[PDB]
C-alpha cells in the first residue's frame, strides 16, 4: 500500500494549495463579534429575520460539504497529495459551519436560534437545494466508483463552493458595506477567503478528470453539467424570492447570483453562460476588509 | 505591442487568445528585447508569481505596462500583483480582471494599449 | 436536514475536544530539523535503516488513517459535533504524514527516499497491518451501516491511534531520549500529543455505541475485539522482530507494545490485557520536551 | 480518610473502585467537612479541571493531600493538576498514576496515605 510521499510531486498544484491552505488558517475566536449588537438593533424586523435566515442557510451547506462533500470525494481519490488537501479544506468547513454560531450567539436568545434551525430542518426549498448536491455525494458510498461519477460530484461540489452559497453571502456582504455589522461581516469575509480557492482546487481536479473520460462520456457530462446549473438556478431563484421580497432586494441577488454561477463554470475550464453585468458596488465594498491579509505563517 | 504573460490554471491563456494580438507565455530563460505589456495573474495575499518576478528582473527594461488578472473575492488584495509591479518598476497599470475577462475587460484593455 | 447548532449540545464532549484540537495546531515549518545531521552521522547504518523503516511505517498509518479512518467513521455519525471533531483530527493526520517527510528531506537523499517508500509499499507485514484496520474502515463504503459495524470500526481506529503506532514511535522517543535527533523527536512528540487525544475521543464514541447494542451484540463485538487485539499483537511481534534485531531492541519495543495495547483497551473502558511493566526510562525521557507546552491560543 | 475525586471518562472513577476506601464524586454544592484527600483528572496542559478548582475554593482547609490520573504521553505536563494544586495550597503530592492506575499505583497510593 502507498504512503503519502511529499518529496516527489504527485501534480503542480497540490502543495501551493495545501501551504495557502494553512497560511489562510483561522478560528472564531479571532474576531469577536459583540459590537455587532449596537448596528443589530438599528435594522428593521424583515431585515433580521433575512440574515439570520441566510446564516441558518449556510450554515446547512457548510454542514453537508464538510460531512459529505469533502470526506466522499476524497476517499476515491488515487492521487494522495491531492487527498490531503480535500482534508484540510473538509476540517476548515467544520470551523465555517461552527463560526456561525459564534455570530448568533451575539444577535440571537438561545430560543430564537432554535427556532432558526428548526426553520432550516424543515423548509423544503432547502432540503431540496441540499438534497441535489448531496445525491452527487451519496452516489461514491460504495467501494468502486466511475470516473464519470466522480467528475460529477466535482462538479457539484465547484457549485455549491463557488455558486450556491453566495445567494446567502450576499446579504452580510450589503450590510457590511454599508458599515452594518462588520464584526460578523469580516468572518463572513474570512469564510469567502477559504470558499474561493476550495472552489478553483475542486476545479482543477475535475478538470484533470475529464481529460481522461471517453470522447462519449465527455459529452454526457457536459450535457449534465450544464442541467444540473440550470437546475440549482430555478432553486436558487424561488430562494432568493422567498428570502429578499419583504426587503427589496430579489432582484439584487440574482444578479449576484449569475455573475458567481459564472465563476463556478471557470472553475471548470468551462465558458460563461450568463450575460456580464457589473458586481454591486455596495457588495463590493463589503468584500474591502483588513482582517483578509493574515497570514498565519508572518505572525 | 509584444505581450507576455504567464498562467498557472489557464485563465490568463484564455484571455490572451481573446486578444487577437501577439503574445508568448514566459519562462526563465525567455528574453524579450521589444516593448511589451505583461499580464501576470495574482497569488496568494495580492502577490506575484515568483517565475513572473524573476523574467522581470532580466526584462524589466522593457515593460511599458501591466494587467493582472484576480478575484474581487480577494477585497483589496485584487489584482495586486499589478499594484506591486507597477510601483516597482514606475509603469502604469493598464487594467485588472477577473479569471478570463469580461468582453469589456478585453476592450478596455485594448484601448489602453494603444493610450500608451 | 440537520445543520449544525453549537449553541445545544450533542453530548458532554465534543467542545471540549473541539478546542484542545484546534489549541494544538501545528505545522512542520515551526520546527527546523536540519540541526539534527550533527548526529545522525552518529549512528552506524543499521540504526540509521531502523529510523528510516520505523518513519516509513509510521507515514503509511498516518495516510490511512487521514484518508480512510476518520473519514469513513465521521460519514456515519449523527452526531455533528462529534462530527466536526473528527473531520478536523483526520486533518491533522495529514499534517502529521507530511511532518514526516519534512524529517526525510534533512537525513536522506532523494534517491534513499524512494528507496524507502517502496519498501514501505511492498513489505508484506505492513501489508497484512494496514490491511486488517482498513477492512474495518471499507466495511463501510456503503449507505446504510449498523451500529455493530460502526462500533467494530471506531475499536479498529483506537487500537492504531493508542497501540499500532507505538512500536514505531518508539525509536524516534528513544534516541532523543538520549540527545540523538532531538528536532525530528520534537515533531514526533507535536504528533504523539495529537494521536494521545484522538485515542480518547474515538474511545468515547465507542463506549455510547456499545451501549446501544442488544446483549447479544455486545458478547459479539467483545469477543471479536479480544481476538483483534491478539491478532494485531502476532503482528506487531513479527515487526518487531524484523525491524529491531539488528539493533538488538526487540525486548524493549514489546514491552513498549504491550504498555501502549493497555492503554489502547482503557481508551474503550475495557481490563487490561498484559501485564504491568514500567515504561523505559529513556523513553520516558525522550517524551519529556518543551515544544509540547505550546498553546496556539495564547501566542 | 475521605477520598475527594473528580472524574470525566472513567479511569478516576474506576481507580476509585480499587480503593476500597469511602470516597464521594465532586460537585459544585458539595462540602467536606472531615480530612481528605483530592484525586483528579489533568486536562489539556497539565491543568485543572474547573470543577475540582472551584470545589477547592470553598473545602481548601480540610485538603491533606492530592494524587492526580494522567498519561505519560504528556512529558513534563503528566499529572501536573496535581503540582498546581500542591503548590497553592502546600500539600503533599500523594502520586500521580495513569489513567486507572497500576496495581503497584494502588498500593503506593494506600501507602501514601497511610504516611500522612
Ligand atoms: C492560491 C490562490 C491564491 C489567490 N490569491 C489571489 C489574490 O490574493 N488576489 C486576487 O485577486 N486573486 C487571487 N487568486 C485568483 C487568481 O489570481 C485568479 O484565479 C486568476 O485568474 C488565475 O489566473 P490563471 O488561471 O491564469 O492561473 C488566487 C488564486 C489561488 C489559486
Ligand atoms: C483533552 C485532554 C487533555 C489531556 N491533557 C493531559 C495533560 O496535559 N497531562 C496529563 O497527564 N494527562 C492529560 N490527559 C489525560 C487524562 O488526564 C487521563 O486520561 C485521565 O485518566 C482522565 O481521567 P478521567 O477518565 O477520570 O476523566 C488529557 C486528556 C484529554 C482528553
Ligand atoms: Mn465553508
Ligand atoms: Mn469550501
Ligand atoms: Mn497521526
Ligand atoms: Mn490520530
Amino acid at each position: 500500500m502507498r504512503a503519502v510521499n511529499w518529496n516527489k510531486k504527485e501534480d503542480d498544484f497540490s502543495l501551493m494549495f495545501w501551504k495557502q491552505n494553512i497560511a489562510q488558517f483561522w478560528t472564531e475566536e479571532e474576531i469577536a463579534v459583540s459590537s455587532d449588537k449596537n448596528t443589530w438593533v438599528q435594522l428593521s424586523k424583515e431585515e433580521q429575520i433575512a440574515y439570520k435566515r441566510v446564516l441558518g442557510g449556510l450554515t446547512l451547506l457548510d454542514t453537508k460539504q464538510g460531512g459529505e462533500g469533502m470526506p466522499l470525494v476524497l476517499v476515491h481519490l488515487e492521487n494522495l497529495q491531492a487527498k490531503s488537501v480535500l482534508a484540510f479544506m473538509g476540517a476548515m468547513e467544520e470551523v465555517h459551519a461552527k463560526s456561525y454560531s459564534h455570530i448568533f450567539t451575539t444577535l440571537a436568545t438561545e430560543e430564537e436560534i432554535d427556532d432558526i434551525f428548526d426553520w432550516v430542518d424543515n423548509h423544503p426549498l432547502l432540503e431540496k437545494k441540499a438534497g441535489i448536491i448531496t445525491s452527487y455525494y451519496r452516489r461514491l458510498l460504495k467501494p468502486e466508483v466511475t470516473k464519470k461519477e466522480l467528475y460529477m460530484a466535482m462538479v457539484a461540489s465547484v457549485f455549491l463552493e463557488s455558486y450556491l452559497f453566495y445567494s446567502g453571502f450576499f446579504y452580510p456582504l450589503y450590510l457590511a458595506g454599508q458599515g452594518k455589522l462588520t464584526a460578523s461581516g469580516e468572518i463572513i469575509n474570512l469564510i469567502i477567503r477559504d470558499e474561493s480557492i476550495h472552489g478553483v482546487f475542486v476545479g482543477i481536479l475535475a478538470q484533470q478528470i475529464f481529460a481522461e473520460l471517453s470522447a462519449e462520456e465527455q459529452q454526457e457530462v457536459q450535457k449534465e453539467t450544464q442541467e444540473l446549473l440550470m437546475e440549482l438556478y430555478e432553486i436558487e431563484m424561488a430562494y432568493t424570492e422567498e428570502i429578499y421580497t419583504s426587503i427589496g432586494l430579489v432582484e439584487d441577488v440574482n444578479r449576484f447570483v449569475r455573475y458567481n454561477a459564472n465563476k463556478g463554470l471557470m472553475n471548470l475550464g468551462l465558458e460563461p453562460k450568463f450575460e456580464e453585468e457589473e458586481i454591486n458596488p455596495i457588495v463590493l465594498n463589503g468584500l474591502r476588509t483588513d482582517t483578509k491579509n493574515h497570514d498565519f505563517f508572518s505572525v | 505591442m509584444l505581450v507576455a504573460y504567464d498562467s498557472m490554471t489557464g485563465n490568463v491563456k484564455r484571455f490572451i487568445h481573446k486578444l487577437n494580438m501577439p503574445a508568448v507565455q514566459i519562462d526563465e530563460d525567455l528574453v524579450i528585447d521589444e516593448d511589451f505589456i505583461l499580464i501576470t495573474y495574482t497569488t496568494g495575499f495580492g502577490n506575484v508569481p515568483e517565475r513572473v518576478l524573476d523574467f522581470l528582473e532580466r526584462n524589466n527594461e522593457k515593460l511599458k505596462g501591466v494587467s493582472a488578472s484576480g478575484n474581487r473575492n480577494w477585497g483589496d488584495m485584487f489584482g495586486a500583483s499589478a499594484d506591486k509591479i507597477s510601483t516597482k518598476y514606475e509603469v502604469p497599470i493598464v487594467s485588472k480582471f477577473e479569471l478570463s475577462g469580461t468582453n469589456n475587460d478585453v476592450e478596455y484593455f485594448k484601448e489602453r494599449v494603444r493610450e500608451i
